[PDB]
Formats: structure tokens, C-alpha cells, sequence
RNA sequence: UUUUUUUACUUAUUCAAUGAAGCGGGGCUGGACUUGCGUCCAACUUCUGGAGUUAAGGUCC
């Protein structure tokens, strides 16, 4: 049994009455000026008005098609520190017995990657794949990689992560990564990468691409013009 | 409404009946299914039709799982207009 | 001087309801021909009072129950919105713009008169003390009332003195030379 | 009805595409003010 | 590499992409102080051409002044 | 495709307020008109110069 000394005092919240609860304000806070900026930067490039040239990079890969590519990727790292420090040991051995680095070391198949060398791989036509991060600021690095892939016939993706793509290459951050060249045991995987980048990726935004982004109005904004155009229907 | 017939090829090896039937539940529930197989050895020949229940959650079905990348196939998902659904499609399902 | 003479800041309360607050003094203020009323509120947010300075109406009294907002009582010494009063009713201290807090009909017997309501587009039409018409939001609001202190002009000052004391606290420049009774190099009708 | 097959059809093709981290907490706060955080020294 | 192409876009100051970005740079900066540090170069080809690198060293800063 | 006019919008710019506290859109309840169920409009404190703040309580653990 409950004790009958226990009373119940319920507060009023009404207009007048006892003083209001505290709630949630987390949507009228005053926040620092960098938070209120970049939200205010994210906010304005989606109310201008996007030319097609930045807005195709707001399509990107799915999350199947991005992890089968990280899964064949994640193969052909670069070397580490110690293991280029074992390699050098063991042909400064061989430069030793008298023999050439090429007899105890083996050709090297690795993510390319650094813009400048994609670039130059995708001009000469060597890179058979190229992945392009959607968040590179300025944006103006990899603007042009689109057209000059798709002039130069080269499979390319966008995918999400500059610092994805430089857990591939043992960086912060990379703006773009290419395979030229795999193994043997990799040939067959990686044509099969191609073929589904091609036709799950570039067929999909063959279209969309070439459109403008942006426009988008705000939330007060878009339910001001749903009245009006209500009281418009109505009268 | 009306039901709504997916094509679905390029099946790996082991994404069979329960699989599809499973897997295609989560969009929406499924009123026949059937993979067509050889009679001679029971082996599927990588291709199935699911009939959902519902036309446009079919569509969004074959729209989300078209052209994916699965255990090294890349996936055939069509609908099939009412037009050229078989009137036997779904014996044996 | 210790307060400038503003309502409260337009919250929740008045925009909604009604506020009740509680004149405790009724005071002098140097420079004002008006007197003013200290009126004590309660802060809905927390448990401290806020003490608001008002110019008083006519008829105000300490003890008295003042209530701000839109469902307050056409009552003088009430604050409204322009909206909630009809046409005809005398205010004082209104807003140009709803939340400034006041600025028409502020001096000593003076006051404001809502001739019109536009509910279509939310004004309201006054008149100023001066005779010229306004267009304001209707959300406005405005005390109910006369500014008391009316008939101060009438009494004529009588001395010079007394005209020292009424500008020495105003800042206001006294005595007053006439340009006519200075040098060229002074002003343009000196000479 | 309609628009909850619709929507379950919807929830199930975001998940297919997109995974299953769909949400994130906020914290709450009661106050409109910020503070600097308080660090090592 | 890519800084011939970031050269040859820089020449284009009334494209579409590059009003673009230099409107929303110029409100960006706007909400700025009108003397910050800039983490990185925003037009890296004209910054290499001048002489900077990245190496430890080398800052940017970014300075609006009344015309 | 461009030149004028007005006629909307908001994202630049400008003004003001606040301790950046309750904005916008729904749901619940009540009232009206309507159509035979969509709008708009309201929730909350008015006899008194008192007091109101450390959540009481419900329910799963």
C-alpha cells in the first residue's frame, strides 16, 4: 500500500501560471560564428542556383558498388615504410652478392594516385579505372576529370571520401585514385568492376549530369508558396 | 490493384527460392515466385520471375536492384508489362 | 534618470495571452513633463521578478493590476495590441512597429486615436497628437489611456528662473541669443 | 493501405542503397547560450 | 598534371562555374574577419606559380580592403 | 534569344529585437460555418499591494 502522506502537486504551464519547464532549445541557440557559417555555406549552395559542372558530383556511388570497389582496392595498397625498408634491405643484400635488384624484387602493382600523375595516366590512356572524391575544396581540381575521362574513354566514379580514399593510399586524404593495372588473380575482378561501373553508375547519371542543382527553397518558404498557391486554387 | 511481374537474372549460385522470396519481402510481400530450373538435373538456369502483390512496389523493387553487384554478378531486374506476362508464367511456382 | 521608459520586450505571454503586472511606484522623472510607473512582472522562465518602466496613464495607481498582452481587458493602464481594441480607443506610447517598445504619444496629455482596422492586410489606421494619420501593424501595441501630466503649458513659467530650471536638467540651450544681435562673423543675420 | 507499402517499399530500397545509419543524435540543450568548452591545460 | 587545366580555368572569370564560385567564395569571405588565416590556397595553380609550397613554413592569409 | 513595363519571390545587401524562448507545419480538444467534412479560430492566468524557485507524481526496470 502507498503511503497517504504522498501527495501529487501538478504544475500549469499556461500563460500566467508556473514557470515554464525546461525544454529543448537546441533549434533558437546561438551558436559560435564558424558553426553558424558552415551551416549558412551548406544552406546557400542549395538555395543558388548549381551549373552542371559541380552539381554531377552530388551523384556518387551506391554502398555495394563503393565497398566492391574498396574490396578490390583495398589489395594493391602502396608500400609502408617498413615494408620498402625490408625491400631495400634485401636488394642492397643482392647488390651485395653481386646481383641486380630486379632478381629478388618483382614488378609492383599499386593504387595510383596524387592528381597530377592521375591526370597524366589518364592523358597517356594508361588508367583503366578512376575514382574521384565528391568533397574536394576547391572544387576546381577535379572539375574538368569528367569530361576528360569520358574524352579519353576512361571508366570513371564519383564516391564519397577524400579521406576514404586516402585510407587506400596511407594519407589523410586523396582527391583522386586510378587503377592501371592488377595481378593475374585480379584481372577478372577488376573487368568486372569496370563493366558495373559502367552500367550501374555512368548509364544512371548519363542524364543527370548534365542538369543544374540547387534551387531548393526553404522550409517556410516552400509552405508560404503551397498556401498560395491553395488561396490561389481556391478563389 | 493489379500485380506487377520482375524478371530477375544473372543469379548467383545460391540466391534461389527462399533467398529471393526473402529478400524481395522486405519491399513488399510477394504473391508467386518461380526459378526456372532444368528438369534433368534440378540446376538453375540464373533466372526467376517474382509476381509482387502491388505494380509500383514491384517497380521499385526492379529499380533498386537493377544492374547490382552480386558475388560477381551483375544483376538483371526488369518488370515485365501485363502485355507480355505469360498467362502459364507461374505453373510450377 | 534610472530607466528609459519601454514596454516589455514582445514575448511569448503577450503575443499569446495576457501578463499581469503590479504598480509599485509612480515616480518623477527629471527632464519628462509625465510621470512614470514602476510595474513589477513575473518572468515565466524563471523564478526572479522583472521591474519595467512604464509612462503612466491617467488614473494609474500604486497597488494596481496592470495586464499586457492580446487577451487583456480594455482597461486603462492595459497594454493591447492595436488589434485587439476597436475603433476610437485613445492609446499611448504605440509602437511604429510591433516589438520597438513604443514611440508615439509620449509627452504629457497627448495621446493616439485608432480610427481604422484593415484586417485584410493586418493595419490599422491612427492619428497622432500632430493631426497626421499613420498606417501601422495591427500586432502594435499601445497602453490604454492618456498620458498624465495634461495642462502642464498651460501655467505660463513667469521668470526667468524657472525657465533655467526647466532646460538646466533638459540639456536644451538657455538663455537663447538672437542672431540679429551678433557680429556677421557669427551667424547670418548677425548685423 | 497504398502509401504504407509505398513507404515500406521506399524504406526498403534507401536501405538497399544507402545501408542502415539512418540517424544521429543531437544533443539537447536547455539553454540558448553556448560555452566554451573546457579543456586540458 | 592538373594545374595547366586550373590555369586555363582561371582565364575564364564569366563562365557560369566560375561566377559560381566566386560569388559564393566573395559571401563566404563577406562573413569572414577581414584579416584570416586561410588553411590552403583556394586557386593553388596562381599560389605555386608565386612561389608558395607545402612545406612547413608557407601560410596564406586572406585580406579584404576597401575599394 | 533579346529590349521595355509591372508582379511576384528570396539567396546578396539593409534595418530592428532578444538571456537568440516557444517561429513554421501537423496531431489532440472545443466552437462555428460549410459542404455533407474542407476551412478559420480558440486553447493557458482578471474582486484583493500575499506566495509561486531545489518536480511532485505515474509507469517499467
Amino acid at each position: 500500500p502507498k503511503n497517504p502522506l504522498l501527495e501529487k502537486r501538478p504544475r500549469n504551464f499556461g500563460i500566467g501560471q508556473d514557470i515554464q519547464p525546461k525544454r529543448n532549445l537546441s533549434r533558437m541557440v546561438k551558436w559560435p560564428e564558424y558553426i553558424r557559417l558552415q551551416r549558412q555555406k551548406k544552406i546557400l549552395r542549395m538555395r543558388l542556383k548549381v551549373p552542371p559542372a559541380i552539381a554531377q558530383f552530388q551523384y556518387t556511388l551506391d554502398k555495394n558498388l563503393a565497398a566492391q570497389a574498396f574490396k578490390l582496392l583495398n589489395k594493391y595498397r602502396p608500400e609502408t615504410k617498413q615494408e620498402k625498408k625490408e625491400r631495400l634491405l634485401r636488394e642492397a643484400t643482392a647488390i651485395k652478392e653481386g646481383k641486380k635488384k630486379e632478381d629478388v624484387s618483382k614488378k609492383p602493382y599499386t593504387v595510383k594516385y596524387g592528381l597530377n600523375h592521375v591526370v597524366g595516366l589518364i592523358e597517356n590512356k594508361k588508367a583503366s579505372l578512376v575514382l574521384i572524391a565528391n568533397d574536394v575544396d576547391p572544387i576546381e581540381l577535379v572539375v574538368f576529370l569528367p569530361a576528360l575521362c569520358r574524352k579519353m574513354g576512361i571508366p570513371y566514379a564519383i564516391i564519397k571520401g577524400k579521406a576514404r580514399l586516402g585510407t587506400l593510399v596511407h594519407k589523410k586524404t586523396a582527391a583522386v585514385v586510378a587503377i592501371t593495372e592488377v595481378r593475374s588473380e585480379d584481372k577478372n575482378e577488376l573487368a568486372k568492376l569496370i563493366s558495373a561501373v559502367k552500367e550501374g553508375y555512368l548509364e544512371k547519371v548519363e542524364d543527370t549530369r548534365k542538369r543544374w542543382g540547387g534551387g531548393i527553397m526553404g522550409f517556410k518558404a516552400q509552405k508560404r508558396e503551397e498556401k498560395r498557391k491553395k488561396s490561389l486554387e481556391t478563389a | 490493384s493489379q500485380p506487377g511481374v520482375m524478371y530477375i537474372a544473372r543469379l548467383p549460385h545460391g540466391f534461389y527460392e527462399h533467398e529471393l522470396r526473402g529478400y524481395f519481402s522486405q519491399f513488399g510481400e510477394i504473391t508467386r515466385l518461380r526459378v526456372v530450373r532444368n528438369k534433368k538435373t534440378g540446376a538453375s538456369r540464373h533466372r526467376a520471375f517474382i509476381e509482387f502483390a502491388d505494380a509500383e512496389v514491384a517497380d521499385i523493387a526492379a529499380r533498386t536492384m537493377d544492374k547490382y553487384l552480386l558475388f560477381g554478378h551483375i544483376l538483371t531486374c526488369k518488370i515485365v508489362p501485363p502485355a507480355q506476362v505469360h498467362p502459364d508464367l507461374f505453373k510450377g511456382a | 534618470r534610472k530607466a528609459p521608459a519601454k514596454f516589455r520586450p514582445l514575448d511569448y505571454a503577450e503575443r499569446h495571452g495576457y501578463i499581469r503586472g503590479i504598480v509599485k511606484e509612480i515616480i518623477h522623472d527629471p527632464g519628462r513633463g509625465a510621470p512614470l510607473a514602476r510595474v513589477v512582472f513575473r518572468s515565466p522562465y524563471k523564478y526572479k521578478q522583472i521591474t519595467e518602466t512604464f509612462i503612466a496613464n491617467e488614473g494609474m495607481y500604486t497597488g494596481q493590476f496592470i495586464y499586457a498582452g492580446k487577451n487583456a481587458a480594455l482597461t486603462v493602464g492595459n497594454i493591447l495590441p492595436l488589434s485587439s481594441v476597436p475603433e476610437g480607443t485613445v492609446v499611448s506610447n504605440v509602437e511604429e512597429k510591433p516589438g520597438d517598445r513604443g514611440a508615439l504619444g509620449r509627452t504629457s496629455g497627448n495621446y493616439v486615436t485608432v480610427v481604422g482596422h484593415n484586417p485584410d492586410e493586418g493595419k490599422t489606421r491612427i492619428k497622432l497628437p500632430s493631426g497626421a494619420k499613420k498606417v501601422v501593424p495591427s500586432s502594435s501595441r499601445g497602453m490604454i489611456g492618456i498620458v498624465a501630466g495634461g495642462g502642464r503649458t498651460d501655467k505660463p513659467l513667469l521668470k526667468a528662473s524657472r525657465a533655467k530650471h526647466k532646460f538646466a536638467v533638459k540639456r536644451n540651450r538657455w538663455p537663447k541669443t538672437r542672431g540679429v544681435a551678433m557680429n556677421p562673423v557669427d551667424h547670418p543675420h548677425g548685423g | 493501405s497504398k502509401a504504407a507499402k509505398g513507404a515500406q517499399a521506399k524504406k526498403a530500397a534507401q536501405a538497399a542503397l544507402k545501408g542502415v545509419h539512418s540517424h544521429k543524435k543531437t544533443k539537447v540543450r536547455k539553454s540558448t547560450t553556448f560555452h566554451r568548452p573546457k579543456t586540458l591545460v | 598534371g592538373a594545374l595547366k587545366y586550373l590555369e586555363e580555368l582561371s582565364k575564364k572569370k564569366q563562365s557560369d562555374v566560375v561566377r559560381f564560385l566566386l560569388r559564393v567564395r566573395c559571401w563566404e569571405y563577406r562573413q569572414l574577419n577581414v584579416i584570416h588565416r586561410a588553411s590552403r590556397p583556394s586557386r593553388p595553380d596562381k599560389a605555386r606559380r608565386l612561389g608558395y609550397k607545402a612545406k612547413q613554413g608557407y601560410v596564406i592569409y586572406r585580406v579584404r580592403v576597401r575599394r
